[PDB]
C-alpha cells in the first residue's frame, strides 16, 4: 500500500533514521564516514581527487568509526553541513543502503538547527530534489518536534502546548520559547557549548595529568569517562575540598583495553567528573566567547517572552537532547531559576511597600524518558499525519521556484 | 499595502554599383556616406546595417588595409559603430569576417574607438 | 422558535434569548491572529482566534477590534463574531430564528444596510429589527420618559424620551467611551515609567482600569489631596508578579469623560452634554427629563459617576427643582434587557423586517421599517 | 557668554553621546559617548604598561574598552545608575573637556518627552546640589530642533539612540496629545546587527564588543529605499558583500545584513516589537490633528538625531508617506498625488540639531529673568 | 564570575593599590598577626583550584590585587614543589624562593603595570616589599603540607596537574 515517509535526522554526533510511525528510530547511526587513505598520492600542493569509481569505496556509521586502513571524517559540524561532498555520499548510503528506501517514492522529514545558514537550507534541497529526486521535502524545526515528542507522551492535564525546549545536542544548544504551538523565534538565545565541548574539556584535563592514554584512542576514553562517571556537582569550591579530603570516595579508577597489541591501561578519574558539566554554567571554561551560565540565558529569553506567556513557560521547561541527561541536571537548574526569578518578585514587591505580596512561580524542569532521540519520534509522529504531505514543498513547486523555496524559516 | 504602490514616478544603387563595377575601396566610401543615426526609424537603420555588411563580406581579405586606411577617423569610428552591430545577427560566415575587419579597425582606430562605439547616444 | 436578541456590543458581544432575564453569552468583540508565522501541526490549529479563546492565548495574538467608535470597521471579522456567536456560544442555527441586533445613534445610514444584507443573506434569518440602544434602555428601567445617557466602549450619546416619543433634534453624540479612557490610562502610566504599549498588554491596562478607577467628586480637591497622602495609591499584580502602582492616576483616567480637553478634544464634558440636550427640549419636557436621569452602558459603572453628574447637573440647571439619577446595578445589561423585552411584546410581533420583505424591498428596506 | 561673564553652557546628556558645548556656538565642543568602564584582565587579551585608571569615564573609557567592562549610565532616556552619571557628569564639565567653574555657570539641559517624572526631578535636584550652578534650564528636544531650523511649525522625527519620538508642534504651540513613541531606535539596531552577524558565523558577546559593532553599523548600514529592488540586488550579484577589519585584525564579510538592520524602522516585528513602522507611525500622527493643520505638517517634517543619518531614511520616508497618503486618504486618485506638497527637512547638520537649538535659545535668553530656574528660586 | 576577595573590613590600609590584610605567620613582617585561622592566603588556596578555571576576573577591591598576586605566586610555588622529592626538601627549597627577588609595580617585568600603579614613597617600597615578601615566606610553607602527600612524601599527583594551568595566562616571573 501507501508506502510510510522517511525521517533523518542529520545530528552533529548521531543520526536517527526510520520511517513514520514507527516508535523508535530503526538506526542511530554516529555521525561520521570513512574514506580510502591516499596520503601515498602526490598530492604535492591540493586536496585529494578522485577517479574512476574509487569514490564509492565508503563506509558510514558503525561500519566507519575504526576501520583500519580509512580516515573517519566527522562532516558535520556546530549542527551545520560543513563539507556537502561528504554528506552527498553520507546521504546515498543512508538512502540506499540502511533504509532501503527508493527515494523517488517516499517523501522526507529533515531537519535543521535554528542558526542554519540559508545557504545550506537551499544546498540540502538541492540535493534532496535533484540528487536522490525526492518526491516531496520539509525541513523541520527540532524544537517544536522536541516539544511534541513531549506532549504526545504527557498523561491529562500535564499535556500542554507551553514549554520553553533546551535543545543540548552534541554540536551546540538552544533555548526557544514556544507558546500556543507557536515558536517565539525572535526570543531565540544560543549557548555555544554541547557534548563536543565538554568532551574535549576532559580530553584536555586528562592529558594534562593522566599520559598514558594512547593517543589514538584519548577521544574514545574522554567520551567513555563523560557518559559514564559524570555528574552536575552543586559547586565547585566545595567538591574540589571534598575530592582532597575523601579521595578514596570520589576518585574512581577507569580500565581501557588499547587496540593496538591487546594491553590494559588503567586511569584515576578525578576532577573531569564534575568538570565539564560545570561548562553549561560557567562557559568561560571552554569558550572565552561566552560568559552566562544556563541557567540565566533561560531567564533571559523568558523575560523576553510576552508577559500573559511568562508563567507558563517556568511551569515547562523540556530538557532534551543528549547532552541534557547528565545526573543532577535539571535538579540544578531549576535550583538557580527559583532562586534568580524569586529575587526579581521580591524586589517588585517591596517596591510596592508590601501591598499586594505577589503569588510565586514555580518553576519546574521536566526531564522525559525518550531524550536520546525524542527529536526524531516528533518527527516520525509527525510524519504520519495527514497534514504532512500537504506542508511538504512538493517537487513541483521547486520545479517552478527553484532552490529559493527553501530560503526561509520560521525566525 | 502601506508599501504596494509605485509612487514617485545608405544609396544602395551606389553601393551595388560600385560592387558590380569592382570599386570595393569606393564601395565601402558609399556606403558610409549618411549613416541614419539622424534618424528615429529602425528599418532605415537595419537597411543601412545590411547593405554595409554586403560590401565588407564582398570585400576580399587581403585587401581589408587599403579599404580601412582609405578611410579617415571619422570614418574608421563609423565603420567600427557598424561593426559591432554585424556581431548582433550571427551566421556561418558573417562573424568569421567581421572579426577580421575589427582587427585591422582596431589597428586604425585603436582603442579609443572602440570608446566611440560605447559612448554614442545614437545607433547607426 | 424564540427571538435571539444578540447586542453587538464595541466592546462586549451580549447574546441570549427573547424573554430571558440576562445574556446565555457574553464574550468580547475581538478577532485575534498569531504574531508568530512558526506554527507546528495539529496544534497552531487555526489562522484566527474569536472571542474568549483571543483573550486567553492573547500573549501569541494581536488583537483587534471590529468595532470602532460604534461603526463597523472590518466586516469580515464581524461576519466572524457574528457566525461564533450562532454556532458556538448560542449553538443555535440562526435560519429560524428572528434575530433582535442593536446600533448607536447618528451612525451612518450605510453602516445598517449592510448589516441588514448580512443576516439575511448569510445567516438568511426569518425575521430581525434594529432597534436604537438608548431607547431600550427605557425598557429595562420600566418606564417611558427619561433621558438616557448611555456611554459604551466605544460611543457615548444621549437620547432623550418625552411620554414614549423621542425628540431627534436633541439626541447629541460624544465619541468618548471606554477605549479612549484606557489609551489615557496607558498613557499617563508611563509618567510611572510602566510601559505597556502591546494591544495584548492594552487588555490589562482595561482590566486595570475596570478594578481600580473612580471619579472625584471634586477633582481639584482629590488632587491636592493626592499630593500630600498615600491613601489613594493601590497596587495591582500584573499577570508575571511585577506589581505596579497608581494614584492619581486612578480619577484623572475617567475625569476625562468630563474635560475631554485632557485627551484634546474640543467638546464640553458628558454633563454638560445632557443639560444642552435638555435645554433643546421643550419648556413643558424639561421638568420631567430633569427627574429621570437614566445612566446605561459599561463605562456608567465607575465608582462616584452617578454622584458626579447629579452635582454637576444641579449646577448648571435651574436650583427650584428636582434632579435625579436613575442607576441600577444591572445597567451594564440595560441595552440587552430592552430588547429581549421588546422582542418578547406581542405588539411586536408585527414590525419584524421578515424575508419576504426584503426580497421585494432590498437593503433599504432597514431605512423605511426600524423607525 | 553672558554679560555678567557667567559662561552659558549647553548640554545634551544622550544615551549614546554627551553633546555639549557653550551657547551661540554652531558646532558643539566635546562630542564624547556617554559610558563608564572599570578595568578587568581578561586570559585572552594582551595587557600593557597603559595606565588603566580604576575607573575611567566616556571617551577614554571607549577607546580602553578592550580592557574594560563598560555600562552606559542612562538607557531609554532613563538614568539607570545615578552614581555613574554624575562621574559622567564629573567628566563633562572637568579638565579633560569644558573646564568649567560651575559654580558661576548658566547651564541649558534638555529632557525627553514624555519621560518618568522623577527622573526630571533628580537631574534638577543635582544640578542645584552638588555642581552649585547659578542657573538651570530643561529644554523639550522638539522646539531645540526648530529653533536650529529657524521654524515655527513641523512634526519632529527625534530618533536617538534609546527611543524615537514624534512631536507636533504647530505656529509655536504645542500639541502633547500627538506625540508618539516608537521603542525602536539605535541601540536596538545595534543589537538587531549582532543578532544577523551571529547567522553569518560570527560572534560578539562581550561589553566591548558592543561598541566594535555600533561602528560596523555606522560604517556600512543603509537603509533600502525600495526593499524588493535590495533584495533581489543581493540574490542577483555579489556587489553588497563589503568587508570589515574588527580591532583583532580578524576581517568578517557584512552582505544584506546592511539593510536588513536599519529596516527594523519600517517593520517593528522584525525585532518582535509589535506595531506599526516610524512612517505610518507618524502618517497617523499627522491625520490625528486638527483637519487644517495636517496640510502644514506635511510640509515641514523635521528629521533629528543620529539614527535618521542612515543613508536613503529620508528618500524612505517620503516613499511611504507618499504611498500612505494615496492609498489612505487620495484612495488612489493617482493623478491627484501631484498636487501633495511634502518636504522632509533633511539638513545635513541634523545628527546635533537639538545641541544647535540650545544653543541658539540660550543665547537669545541669556540675561532675562522669567527663563533660567536660578538656585535662589531652588530650595522652595 | 570567579573568587574574589572577601576578608576586606571596612578599614585597612592599602599601600600603592593592594590592600594590607593581616597574614597569621611566624615569620617577621609588617602585617597584623592575631585573631586570624582563615586568611588572605588560605583563601587563595583554598580557591586556586577553581579560580584558575575562569578566563574573566574583574578587580573590583584593593584586596583583590592582594588575593590575585597570592594566586599568580602559587603557580610560581608549584612549579618548584613539582620537582621535589620531599615535603623537608621542598620546605627547605621554599624558603629560597620566599627570599628570592620578585619584581614590585611598574618595573618594567612586571605582569600587571595597567592596574598596579607603581609606589613613590620610600616608606611604601619598603612597607610593600616587607609585605609581600611575608605573603611569599608563608604561601611557600602553606603548600608545603599539602601537596606532599603524607603516605608517600611525594608531590600529588593531584595539586601538580595545575603546573600548566597559569592563573589567568600571567606568569609572576
Ligand atoms: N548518558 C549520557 N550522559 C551525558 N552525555 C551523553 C550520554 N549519552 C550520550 N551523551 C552525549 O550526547 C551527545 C549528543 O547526543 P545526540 O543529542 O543524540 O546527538 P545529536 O545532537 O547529534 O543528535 C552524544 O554525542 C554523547 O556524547
Ligand atoms: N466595573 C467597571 N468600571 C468601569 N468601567 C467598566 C467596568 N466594566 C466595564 N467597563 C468598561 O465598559 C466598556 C464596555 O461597555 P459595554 O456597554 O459593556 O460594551 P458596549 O458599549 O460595546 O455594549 C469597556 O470598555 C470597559 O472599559
Ligand atoms: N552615521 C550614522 N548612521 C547611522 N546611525 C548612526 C550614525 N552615527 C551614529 N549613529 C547612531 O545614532 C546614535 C548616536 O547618538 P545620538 O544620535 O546622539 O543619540 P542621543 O542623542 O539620543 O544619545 C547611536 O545610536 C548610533 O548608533
Ligand atoms: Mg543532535
Ligand atoms: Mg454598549
Ligand atoms: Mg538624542
Amino acid at each position: 500500500g501507501r508506502l510510510p515517509a522517511c525521517v533523518v535526522d542529520c545530528g552533529t554526533g548521531y543520526t536517527k533514521l526510520g520511517y513514520a510511525g514507527n516508535t523508535e528510530p530503526q538506526f542511530i547511526i554516529p555521525s561520521c564516514i570513512a574514506i580510502k587513505e591516499s596520503a601515498k598520492v602526490g598530492d604535492q600542493a591540493q586536496r585529494r581527487v578522485m577517479k574512476g569509481v574509487d569514490d564509492l569505496d565508503f563506509f558510514i556509521g558503525d561500519e566507519a568509526i575504526e576501520k583500519p586502513t580509512y580516515a573517519t571524517k566527522w562532516p558535520i559540524r556546530h549542527g551545520i553541513v560543513e563539507d556537502w561532498d561528504l554528506m552527498e555520499r553520507f546521504m546515498e548510503q543512508v538512502i540506499f543502503k540502511y533504509l532501503r528506501a527508493e527515494p523517488e517514492d517516499h517523501y522526507f522529514l529533515l531537519t535543521e538547527p535554528p542558526l542554519n545558514t540559508p545557504e545550506n537550507r537551499e544546498y540540502t534541497a538541492e540535493i534532496m530534489f535533484e540528487s536522490f529526486n525526492v518526491p516531496g521535502l520539509y525541513i523541520a524545526v527540532q524544537a517544536v518536534l522536541a516539544l511534541a515528542a513531549s506532549w504526545t507522551s504527557r498523561q491529562v492535564g500535564e499535556r500542554t502546548l507551553t514549554g520553553t525546549v533546551i535543545d543540548s545536542g552534541d554540536g551546540v544548544t538552544h533555548v526557544i520559547p514556544v507558546a500556543e504551538g507557536y515558536v517565539i523565534g525572535s526570543c531565540i538565545k544560543h549557548i555555544p557549548i554541547a557534548g563536543r565541548d565538554i568532551t574535549y574539556f576532559i580530553q584536555q584535563l586528562l592529558r594534562d595529568r593522566e599520559v598514558g592514554i594512547p593517543p589514538e584512542q584519548s577521544l574514545e576514553t574522554a567520551k567513555a569517562v563523560k557518559e559514564r562517571y559524570s555528574y552536575v556537582c552543586p559547586d565547585l569550591v566545595k567538591e574540589f575540598n571534598k575530592y582532597d579530603t575523601d579521595g578514596s570516595k570520589w576518585i574512581k579508577q577507569y580500565t581501557g583495553i588499547n587496540a593496538i597489541s591487546k594491553k590494559e591501561f588503567s586511569i584515576d578519574v578525578g576532577y573531569e567528573r564534575f568538570l565539564g558539566p560545570e561548562i553549561f554554567f560557567h562557559p568561560e571554561f571552554a569558550n572565552p566567547d561566552f560568559t552566562q551560565p544556563i541557567s540565566e540565558v533561560v531567564d533571559e529569553v523568558i523575560q523576553n517572552c510576552p508577559i500573559d506567556v511568562r508563567r507558563p513557560l517556568y511551569k515547562n521547561i523540556v530538557l532534551s537532547g543528549g547532552s541534557t541527561m547528565f545526573r543532577d541536571f535539571g535538579r540544578r537548574l531549576q535550583r538557580d531559576l527559583k532562586r534568580t526569578v524569586d529575587a526579581r518578585l521580591k524586589l517588585s514587591e517591596e517596591l510596592s511597600g508590601g501591598r499586594l505580596k505577589p503569588k510565586p512561580i514555580d518553576v519546574q524542569v521536566i526531564t522525559h524518558h525518550m531524550q536520546r532521540y525524542a527529536v526524531w519520534f516528533g518527527g516520525s509522529m509527525l510524519a504520519s499525519t495527514p497534514e504532512f504531505y500537504q506542508v511538504c514543498h512538493t517537487k513541483k513547486d521547486y520545479e517552478e521556484i527553484g532552490p529559493s523555496i527553501c530560503r526561509h524559516n520560521p525566525v | 499595502r502601506f508599501r504596494k504602490v509605485d509612487v514617485g514616478e545608405p544609396d544602395e544603387g551606389e553601393v551595388d554599383s560600385c560592387l558590380r563595377q569592382g570599386n570595393m575601396t569606393a564601395a565601402l566610401q558609399a556606403a558610409l556616406k549618411n549613416p541614419p543615426i539622424n534618424t528615429k526609424s529602425q528599418a532605415v537603420k537595419d537597411r543601412a546595417g545590411s547593405i554595409v555588411l554586403k560590401v565588407l563580406i564582398s570585400f576580399k581579405a587581403n585587401d581589408i588595409e587599403k579599404a580601412v586606411q582609405s578611410l579617415d577617423k571619422n570614418g574608421v569610428d563609423l565603420l567600427m559603430k557598424y561593426i559591432y552591430k554585424g556581431f548582433e545577427s550571427p551566421s556561418d560566415n558573417s562573424s568569421a569576417v567581421l572579426l577580421q575587419w575589427h582587427e585591422k579597425a582596431l589597428a586604425a582606430g585603436g582603442v579609443g574607438s572602440i570608446v566611440r562605439v560605447l559612448t554614442a547616444r545614437k545607433t547607426v | 422558535t424564540t427571538a435571539l436578541v444578540c447586542d453587538n456590543g464595541s466592546g462586549l458581544v451580549k447574546a441570549g434569548f427573547a424573554g430571558d432575564d440576562a445574556p446565555r453569552a457574553v464574550f468580547p468583540s475581538i478577532v485575534g491572529r498569531p504574531r508568530h508565522q512558526g506554527v507546528m501541526v495539529g496544534m497552531g490549529q487555526k489562522d484566527s482566534y474569536v472571542g474568549d479563546e483571543a483573550q486567553s492565548k492573547r500573549g501569541i495574538l494581536t488583537l483587534k477590534y471590529p468595532i470602532e467608535h460604534g461603526i463597523i470597521t472590518n466586516w469580515d471579522d464581524m461576519e466572524k463574531i457574528w457566525h461564533h456567536t450562532f454556532y458556538n456560544e448560542l449553538r443555535v442555527a440562526p435560519e429560524e430564528h428572528p434575530t433582535l441586533l442593536t446600533e448607536a445613534p447618528l451612525n451612518p445610514k450605510a453602516n445598517r444596510e449592510k448589516m441588514t444584507q448580512i443576516m439575511f443573506e448569510t445567516f438568511n434569518v426569518p425575521a430581525m429589527y434594529v432597534a436604537i440602544q438608548a431607547v431600550l434602555s427605557l425598557y429595562a428601567s420600566g418606564r417611558t420618559t427619561g433621558i438616557v445617557l448611555d456611554s459604551g466602549d466605544g460611543v457615548t450619546h444621549n437620547v432623550p424620551i418625552y411620554e414614549g416619543y423621542a425628540l431627534p433634534h436633541a439626541i447629541m453624540r460624544l465619541d468618548l467611551a471606554g477605549r479612549d479612557l484606557t489609551d489615557y490610562l496607558m498613557k499617563i502610566l508611563t509618567e510611572r515609567g510602566y510601559s505597556f504599549v502591546t494591544t495584548a498588554e492594552r487588555e490589562i491596562v482595561r482590566d486595570i482600569k475596570e478594578k481600580l478607577c473612580y471619579v472625584a467628586l471634586d477633582f481639584e480637591n482629590e488632587m491636592a489631596t493626592a499630593a500630600s497622602s498615600s491613601s489613594l495609591e493601590k497596587s495591582y499584580e500584573l499577570p508575571d508578579g511585577q506589581v505596579i502602582t497608581i494614584g492619581n492616576e486612578r480619577f484623572r483616567c475617567p475625569e476625562t469623560l468630563f474635560q475631554p480637553s485632557f485627551i484634546g478634544m474640543e467638546s464640553a464634558g458628558i454633563h454638560e452634554t445632557t443639560y444642552n440636550s435638555i435645554m433643546k427640549c421643550d419648556i413643558d419636557i424639561r421638568k420631567d427629563l430633569y427627574a429621570n436621569n437614566v445612566m446605561s452602558g459599561g463605562t456608567t459603572m465607575y465608582p462616584g459617576i452617578a454622584d458626579r453628574m447629579q452635582k454637576e447637573i444641579t449646577a448648571l440647571a435651574p436650583s427650584t427643582m428636582k434632579i435625579k439619577i436613575i442607576a441600577p446595578p444591572e445597567r451594564k445589561y440595560s441595552v440587552w434587557i430592552g430588547g429581549s423585552i421588546l422582542a418578547s411584546l406581542s405588539t411586536f410581533q408585527q414590525m419584524w423586517i421578515t424575508k419576504q420583505e426584503y426580497d421585494e424591498a432590498g437593503p433599504s428596506i432597514v431605512h423605511r421599517k426600524c423607525f | 557668554m553672558d554679560s555678567q561673564g557667567r559662561k552659558v553652557v549647553v548640554c545634551d546628556n544622550g544615551t549614546g553621546f554627551v553633546k555639549c558645548g557653550y551657547a551661540g556656538s554652531n558646532f558643539p565642543e566635546h562630542i564624547f559617548p556617554a559610558l563608564v568602564g572599570r578595568p578587568i584582565i581578561r586570559s585572552t587579551t594582551k595587557v600593557g604598561n597603559i595606565e588603566i585608571k580604576d575607573l575611567m569615564v566616556g571617551d577614554e573609557a571607549s577607546e580602553l574598552r578592550s580592557m574594560l567592562e563598560v555600562n552606559y549610565p542612562m538607557e531609554n532616556g532613563i538614568v539607570r545608575n545615578w552614581d555613574d552619571m554624575k562621574h559622567l557628569w564629573d567628566y563633562t564639565f572637568g579638565p579633560e573637556k569644558l573646564n568649567i567653574d560651575t559654580r558661576n555657570c548658566k547651564i541649558l539641559l534638555t529632557e525627553p518627552p514624555m519621560n518618568p517624572t522623577k527622573n526630571r526631578e533628580k537631574i534638577v535636584e543635582v544640578m542645584f546640589e552638588t555642581y552649585q550652578f547659578s542657573g538651570v534650564y530643561v529644554a523639550i528636544q522638539a522646539v531645540l530642533t526648530l529653533y536650529a531650523q529657524g521654524l515655527l511649525t513641523g512634526v519632529v522625527v527625534d530618533s536617538g539612540d534609546g527611543v524615537t519620538h514624534i512631536c507636533p508642534v504647530y505656529e509655536g504651540f504645542s500639541l502633547p496629545h500627538l506625540t508618539r513613541r516608537l521603542d525602536i531606535a539605535g541601540r536596538d539596531i545595534t543589537r538587531y546587527l549582532i543578532k544577523l552577524l551571529l547567522l553569518r558565523g560570527y560572534a560578539f558577546n562581550h561589553s566591548a564588543d558592543f561598541e566594535t559593532v555600533r561602528m560596523i553599523k555606522e560604517k556600512l548600514c543603509y537603509v533600502g529605499y525600495n526593499i524588493e529592488q535590495e533584495q533581489k540586488l543581493a540574490l542577483e550579484t555579489t556587489v553588497l558583500v563589503e568587508s570589515y577589519t574588527l580591532p583583532d585584525g580578524r576581517i568578517i564579510k557584512v552582505g544584506g545584513e546592511r539593510f536588513e538592520a536599519p529596516e527594523a524602522l519600517f517593520q517593528p516585528h522584525l525585532i518582535n516589537v509589535e506595531g506599526v513602522g516610524v512612517a505610518e507611525l507618524l502618517f497617523n500622527t499627522i491625520q490625528a490633528a486638527d483637519i487644517d493643520t495636517r496640510s502644514e505638517f506635511y510640509k515641514h517634517i523635521v528629521l533629528s538625531g543620529g539614527s535618521t543619518m542612515y543613508p536613503g531614511l529620508p528618500s524612505r520616508l517620503e516613499r511611504e508617506l507618499k504611498q500612505l497618503y494615496l492609498e489612505r486618504v487620495l484612495k488612489g486618485d493617482v493623478e491627484k498625488l501631484s498636487k501633495f506638497k511634502i518636504r522632509i527637512e533633511d539638513p545635513p547638520r541634523r545628527k546635533h540639531m537639538v545641541f544647535l537649538g540650545g544653543a541658539v535659545l540660550a543665547d537669545i535668553m541669556k540675561d532675562k529673568d522669567n527663563f533660567w530656574m536660578t538656585r535662589q528660586e531652588y530650595q522652595e | 564570575p570567579a573568587y574574589h576577595s572577601s576578608l576586606m573590613d571596612p578599614d585597612t590600609k592599602l599601600i600603592g593599590n593592594m590592600a594590607l590584610l593581616p597574614i597569621r605567620s611566624q615569620f617577621k613582617g609588617p602585617a597584623p598577626r592575631e585573631t586570624k585561622d582563615t586568611d588572605i592566603v588560605d583563601e587563595a588556596i583554598y580557591y586556586f583550584k577553581a579560580n584558575v578555571f575562569f578566563k574573566n576576573y574583574e578587580i573590583k577591591n584593593e584586596a583583590d590585587r592582594t588575593l590575585i598576586y597570592i594566586t599568580l605566586y602559587i603557580s610560581e610555588c608549584l612549579k618548584k614543589l613539582q620537582k621535589c622529592n620531599s615535603k623537608s626538601q621542598g620546605e627547605k627549597e621554599m624558603y629560597t624562593l620566599g627570599i628570592t627577588n620578585f619584581p614590585i609595580p611598574g618595573e618594567p617585568g612586571f605582569p600587571l603595570n595597567a592596574i598596579y600603579a607603581k609606589p613613590a614613597n620610600k616608606q611604601e617600597d619598603e612597607v610593600m616589599r616587607a609585605y609581600l615578601q611575608q605573603l611569599r615566606q608563608e604561601t611557600g610553607l602553606r603548600l608545603c603540607e599539602k601537596v606532599f602527600d603524607p603516605q608517600n612524601d611525594k608531590p600529588s599527583k593531584w595539586w601538580t596537574c595545575f603546573v600548566k594551568r597559569q592563573f589567568m595566562n600571567k606568569s609572576l616571573s
